[PDB]
RNA sequence: ACGAGACUCUGGCAUGCUAACUAGUUACGCGACCGGUCGGCGUAACUUCUUAGAGGGACAAGUGGCGUU
């Protein structure tokens, strides 16, 4: 019997993507903050509200929120996306390569590559489920 | 008729016509290799033990 | 002190069920000398269970409507009684009395069973809790029925119906309408 | 809020044919500093003060007084 | 350059610790602040069973106490509390012989001048209040001053005219001199709001910090930057060695010892509980001291105890 | 000298006054065991025999009792006489026997420190009773 | 968007605050008991129980688990 209305859900929502600076961890200093900068008619609404805030900042530090979104987080996930491996993952010393796609590749002049390893194909033709 | 003590693991649910009887598993103490379910009649818990009258008795699953 | 008023020893409390003894207990600190302490335990699922065997069972004194609310004369009718029955036994008005519980609650009970079944029902198992609440309620509707019509009075058909029942005998109401029911469950199985 | 945000008023048109029954709900709307509607909003109204963009500081630059 | 090593902790209270106060005059006497509404004294014994039972608890707040400081003498305490109001306890018979009404709302930090005569407080009402001892208005600066909430402020405690520090969310801090009250020097390059500010006891080092996670150092007599001591999030406490060199800051759950000489780290106080079923962060510090003989560290945490930390003797 | 911390339970309510003398304790300008009912003496002498003779030979405390119905002008004395000894300590000798007596009480009985939350529900109209409604004509 | 929720009234907390000589602690023959209970008195501290005002306080907020975490 505690699910919260989307009038909380959505004022939180919006206080969260506007002011992440000024808000932090301890519901009762997101309560003040919230009072602050935004006119809550009900103390008892403001609680409501700041409980959710004090909540989706326990969500965010584990993982970006679905319903949150702000420049911040676009800017900070491509930072941690800025991953690069030292070696290619793509390009090794050996490719196995099948007798069929060697036929392809002779065909357009990139089949003398020597980085290719003509393995064998399947020694028998069963790639059908059974029906029924 | 012997009487045997078998520890409550997972409370799998409440069924009943009305609603009385709380169907759980419950592993044996003096095998703990062996388990069953039971439709225990009245508030039970997890965790404690009952008292069974038949082992070889078992109520409907699912 | 730290005894059940005072005269009731607190150290020789035997465990006697080896697991069903969490749900019957008298052995902690909350064990509380005068069990009165208003009805704070029938608002929420097994705070309850915590409660003393002896205040719930003063508790379940008051039935009928014309005693109901009257826990002064229930502590009362308990303390007599209780300073009769070891008396008369022997033991420890408590070892008996968590003895009588035991051998007066009912252990498997017949439900019906399905969406529509209306012929049949099957045997289950009875929780701790469900037996000794009801058990409670057969010892004090016995000492009802001793004390209606009957040349025994209150707070006296409570010690012979505990006794009876720790004796295991027929006598008590208690047990030989368990055993009725046993029967019913068994010819039910 | 309909004690105060909504003014009723029922009354009645008399007719040669009949009596017509009038009824007239109104809303205030959020109106301070003259009170023609109520002072305050409606209980289930938040409102956020939009942020103020400022540059971002990136050394200390202080001038003497 | 020394391990820092618990030697006895401390229970049995139902509240976070806020502020722990501690004087250089007296040896035995330091105050703690609880957000229980409480501040708490404690006897140290130094000795393995417990390091004591507390021997004063003092009730006189509606709302949490923020921040409390002591004087020159042990015997009068300064308490402001989340409910705009601040109370001056004295021990002698444990009750508050004064209680001033000046703000409106909660006083974030409070301090007390070199010679125990002014009483600058700073609170969420956008305002700073200066009075003296017997409560009359002295000042009030609200034209061009913070422009947000006034987190902490402090005196300037050397031989010079004192000098308050102000810090605000406004991502600046303030610096005004008594004489006059004029706005004079203003500090920049915060990106965050910043919490609490401390200034060493000789007039030369203002540490400031935050969200942002980096100290800013300021010099009372120049007013320019000098470096930066990078960190942990939350900069909650931080606190000069009054008998070393040792700058601590709880940057987080974790505390930075920083040296004002080299700036580098002394010691990473790690702290870790051990256990399969964990899926919680540890208990983050609020504020620091040190003792009078500044060799034992006290941490009040949100864990409703007080962790004391030796120096290991090597 | 004086804390007059009072107590509640129901609308009715007592307030012990604790000063410093004799270590004896008074009730309604009365002894303490005498009370006529004699069912519940024992409950509200629950502190002594918990916490000790000795705690309570250093504590005058003069208990007055107010408040409709005699079971709610009880529960409250004993309840008023651990926040009046609680306050006394805490406020003129130390914490820490106060903390001792405090933990020891709470260990045995949580109400002895807290008041109870409980108070009489108003009773809506269409039935005879608070929830209960009347009869209905089937 | 209406309804629900929020919201208005009511109670569970205020030793923090404004306070009364109609209700009242703490206060010495007067009214008395081998150093203590006694609605008959008056100003002193100025509010704790008493009344009602500003506030504050509770938010599934803090932990453990279940949950498409």
């Amino acid at each position: 019997g505690r699910v919260r209305t989307k009038t909380v859900k959505k004022a939180a929502r919006v206080i969260i993507e506007k002011y992440y600076t000024r808000l932090g961890n301890d519901f009762h200093t997101n309560k003040r903050v919230c009072e602050e900068i935004a006119i809550i008619p009900s103390k008892k609404l403001r609680n409501k509200i700041a409980g959710y805030v004090t909540h989706l900042m326990k969500r965010i530090q584990r993982g970006p929120v679905r319903g949150i979104s702000i420049k911040l987080q676009e800017e900070e996930r491509e930072r941690r996306d800025n991953y690069v491996p030292e070696v290619s993952a793509l390009d090794q010393e050996i490719i196995e390569v099948d007798p069929d796609t060697k036929e392809m590749l002779k065909l357009l002049d990139f089949g003398s590559l020597s980085n290719l390893q003509v393995t064998q194909p399947t020694v028998g033709m069963n790639f059908k489920t059974p029906r029924g | 008729q012997p009487i045997k003590l078998a520890r409550v693991t997972k409370v799998l649910g409440r069924t009943g016509s009305q609603g009385q009887c709380t169907q759980v598993r419950v592993e044996f103490m003096d095998d703990t290799s062996r388990s069953i379910i039971r439709n225990v009649k009245g508030p039970v818990r997890e965790g404690d033990v009952l008292t069974l009258l038949e082992s070889e008795r078992e109520a409907r699953r699912l | 002190d730290i005894k059940l008023f005072g005269k009731w020893s607190t150290d020789d409390v035997q465990i006697n069920d080896i697991s069903l003894q969490d749900y019957i207990a008298v052995k902690e600190k909350y064990a509380k000398y005068l069990p009165h302490s208003a009805g704070r335990y029938a608002a929420k699922r097994f705070r309850k269970a915590q409660c003393p065997i002896v205040e719930r069972l003063t508790n379940s004194m008051m039935m009928h409507g014309r005693n109901n609310g009257k826990k002064l004369m229930t502590v009362r009718i308990v303390k007599h009684a209780f300073e009769i029955i070891h008396l008369l036994t022997g033991e420890n008005p408590l070892q008996v009395l968590v003895n009588a519980i035991i051998n007066s609650g009912p252990r498997e009970d017949s439900t019906r069973i399905g969406r529509a079944g209306t012929v049949r029902r099957q045997a289950v198992d009875v929780s701790p809790l469900r037996r000794v609440n009801q058990a409670i309620w057969l010892l004090c509707t016995g000492a009802r029925e001793a004390a209606f019509r009957n040349i025994k009075t209150i707070a006296e058909c409570l010690a012979d119906e505990l006794i009876n029942a720790a004796k295991g005998s027929s006598n008590s109401y208690a047990i030989k309408k368990k055993d009725e029911l046993e029967r019913v469950a068994k010819s039910n199985r | 809020p309909v004690n105060y945000y909504v003014d009723t008023a029922v009354r009645h048109v008399l007719l040669r044919q009949g009596v017509l029954g009038i009824k007239v709900k109104i809303m205030l709307p959020w109106d301070p500093t003259g009170k023609i509607g109520p002072k305050k909003p409606l209980p289930d109204h938040v409102s956020i003060v939009e942020p103020k963009d400022e540059i971002l500081p990136t050394t200390p630059i202080s001038e003497q007084k | 350059t020394e391990q820092m090593t618990l030697r006895g902790t401390l229970k049995g209270h139902n509240g976070w610790v806020t502020q722990i106060a501690t004087t250089p005059q007296f040896p035995d006497m330091i105050l703690s602040a609880s957000r229980d509404k409480t501040i708490i004294m404690w006897k140290l014994t130094r000795d393995e069973t417990n390091y004591g039972i507390p021997q004063r608890a003092l009730r006189g707040h509606s709302h949490f106490v923020s921040d409390v400081v002591i004087s020159s003498d042990g015997q009068f305490a300064l308490s402001g509390s989340w409910d705009g109001t601040l109370r001056l306890w004295d021990l002698t018979t444990g009750t508050t012989t004064r209680r001033f009404v000046g703000h409106t709302k909660d006083v974030l930090s409070v301090a007390f001048s070199s010679d125990n005569r002014q009483i600058v407080s700073g609170s969420r009402d956008k305002t700073i209040k200066l009075w003296n001892t017997l409560g009359v208005c002295k000042y009030t600066v609200q034209d061009e001053s913070h422009s947000e909430w006034v987190s902490c402020v402090r005196f300037s405690p050397n031989s010079s005219n004192p000098i308050i520090v102000s810090c605000g969310w406004d991502k600046l801090v303030k610096v005004w001199n008594l004489a006059n009250c004029k706005l004079k020097t203003n500090h920049i390059g915060h990106t965050g709001y910043l919490n609490t500010v401390t200034v060493s006891p000789d007039g030369s080092l203002c540490a400031s910090g935050g969200k942002d996670g980096q100290a800013m150092l300021w010099d009372l007599n120049e007013g320019k930057h000098l470096y930066t001591l990078d960190g942990g999030d939350i900069i909650n406490a931080l606190c000069f060695s009054p008998n070393r060199y040792w700058l601590c800051a709880a940057t987080g759950p974790s505390i930075k010892i920083w040296d004002l000489e080299g700036k580098i780290i002394v010691d990473e106080l790690k702290q870790e509980v051990i256990s399969t079923s964990s899926k919680a962060e540890p208990p983050q510090c609020t504020s620091l001291a040190w003792s009078a003989d500044g060799q034992t560290l006290f941490a009040g945490y949100t864990d409703n105890l007080v962790r004391v930390w030796q120096v290991t003797i090597g | 000298q004086s804390v007059q911390v009072f107590g509640r339970k129901k609308t009715a309510t007592a307030v012990a006054h604790c000063k410093r003398g004799n270590g004896l304790i008074k009730v309604n300008g009365r002894p303490l065991e005498m009370i006529e009912p004699r069912t519940l003496q024992y409950k509200l002498l629950e502190p002594v025999l918990l916490l000790g003779k000795e705690r309570f030979a250093g504590v005058d405390i003069r208990v007055r009792v107010k408040g409709g119905g005699h079971v709610a002008q009880i529960y409250a004395i004993r309840q008023s006489i651990s926040k009046a000894l609680v306050a006394y300590y805490q406020k003129y000798v130390d914490e820490a026997s106060k903390k001792e007596i405090k933990d020891i009480l709470i260990q045995y009985d949580r109400t002895l420190l807290v008041a109870d939350p409980r108070r009489c529900e108003s009773k809506k109209f269409g039935g005879p009773g608070a929830r209960a409604r009347y009869q209905k004509s089937y």
